[PDB]
């Protein structure tokens, strides 16, 4: 890996670098060698993985969303044959967001996950994992859309299972957990219903544990709680 | 689209 | 080269994709490619290829100098030696910046600039050559700092003959040219006289021609005019 | 920083 000669510690501080001059590629290639490093991360270190490929999926999601209109209203009624290549480009970009997410799933799975054993870690280390499989489940029309779904499901459910017995309701990575698979229930797997009630029930829980709150979590928590009722509004 | 973090 | 095997009209229609998009990468790499089928490009082509690079490079400008300001911090009475890093990132921004930079000069100079003898294709041209070299400049420190300047200047001064015999006061490329031969005097060249003057006289000699200005060209122009003025009243 | 086009 081109990471393979650097220190470690300058990987991370090469990577809080890129966050600060908003180049979330090298950013994710700093972390993806400190990870290949094959120590755990730190609280701070797993929130640079996270930030990093959140925002580099995050661009190639609202590119592939521009794209994949354009090329539906080229297949309506009455417009013009223009030929391959708004598929072909499509298609690129595709190929490339599902690249990205192969990439931080398989860090995940090798070997982030398995020896993450502290809840604020494990929890931490799922939800991303039912995040890019719902990434790769926007895109997927193909025969292995229903697996991808599946794979995401089982990763935000184990990682639900453990937020709810080992996290006070307002942790803001068991309320970001929640948020995110509200939207998968309503976005990807066809179950408004179930989306709806997450982030009800999250929502509610975690008013009645606000007088427990950090300071220091506050503006990460109550940011989230706000999104959750944005969600709501939204569907409701 | 609905709000995700 | 990656794009020798696509149709020129096709890399044409995905760049016009990439913009919409905000792809410029992608951008730009359609539109070297396009260039190096052989043909001129038409004006509404070469605005696509003037976008797409400066968004590129406009992008690393705003990297580089992020890290720049930090590493003049770190160099500051009373900072901590925190080693090679903020040097070697920035280094590695700028060595991208350049390389960029390098393709699109290299572009210009094989072989649109010799085969551009209309007013519209010339000027622009050698205006793109001109801020490419003021990139170039805007990072140098070694000992070839004057010779780039000096290309810059060059160009941009060639432009400036031709565009000031060949078009209207209010063409929006001769009033883009002039403001960007205005902010290289006052940025790079240590001339902010110059710089002044002719952003100036060139607003005076505008706001008289716009009595002739198209409606297609007036939303380009005013913008340009404003920009000369927001310049001006910055340096004064 | 000044405005360029
Ligand atoms: C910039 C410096 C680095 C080192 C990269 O840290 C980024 C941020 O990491 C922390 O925050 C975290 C995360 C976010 C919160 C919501 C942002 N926060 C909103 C209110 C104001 C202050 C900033 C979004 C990120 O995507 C970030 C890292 C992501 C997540 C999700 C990750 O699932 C895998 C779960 C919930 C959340 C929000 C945890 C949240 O704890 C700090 O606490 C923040 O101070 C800090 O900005
Ligand atoms: C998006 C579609 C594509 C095909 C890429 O076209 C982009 C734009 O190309 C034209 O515009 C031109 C340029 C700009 C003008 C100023 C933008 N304009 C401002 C007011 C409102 C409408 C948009 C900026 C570009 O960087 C663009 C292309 C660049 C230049 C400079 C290029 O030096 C090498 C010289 C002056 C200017 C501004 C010429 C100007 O003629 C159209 O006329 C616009 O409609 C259109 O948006
Ligand atoms: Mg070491
Ligand atoms: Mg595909
Ligand atoms: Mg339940
Ligand atoms: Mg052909
Ligand atoms: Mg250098
Ligand atoms: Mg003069």
């Amino acid at each position: 890996g081109a990471m393979g000669s650097m220190e470690r510690a300058s990987l991370i501080q090469k990577a809080k670098l890129a966050e600060q001059a908003e180049r979330y590629e090298d950013m994710a290639a700093f972390m993806k060698g400190a990870v290949e490093k094959g120590e755990e991360l730190s609280c701070e270190e797993r929130n640079l993985l996270s930030v990093a490929y959140k925002n580099v999926v995050g661009g190639q999601r609202a590119a592939w969303r521009v794209l994949s209109s354009i090329e539906q209203k080229s297949n309506e009624e009455g417009s013009e044959e223009k030929g391959p290549e708004v598929r072909e480009y499509r298609e690129k970009v595709e190929t490339e967001l599902q690249g990205v997410c192969d990439t931080v799933l398989g860090l995940l799975d090798s070997h982030l996950i398995k020896e993450a054993g502290d809840a604020e870690s494990r929890v931490f280390y799922l939800k991303m994992k039912g995040d890019y499989y719902r990434y790769l489940a926007e895109v997927a029309t193909g025969d292995d859309k229903k697996r991808i779904i599946d794979s995401a499901r089982s990763a935000y459910q184990e990682a639900m299972d453990i937020s709810k017995k080992e996290m006070p309701p307002t942790n803001p990575i068991r309320l970001g957990l929640a948020l995110n698979f509200s939207v998968f229930h309503y976005e990807i797997a066809n179950s408004p219903e179930e989306a709806i009630s997450l982030a009800k029930t999250t929502f509610d829980e975690a008013m009645a544990d606000l007088h427990t709150l950090s300071e220091d979590s506050y503006k990460d928590s109550t940011l989230i709680m706000q999104l959750l009722r944005d969600n709501l509004t939204l569907w409701t | 689209f609905p709000a995700t973090v």
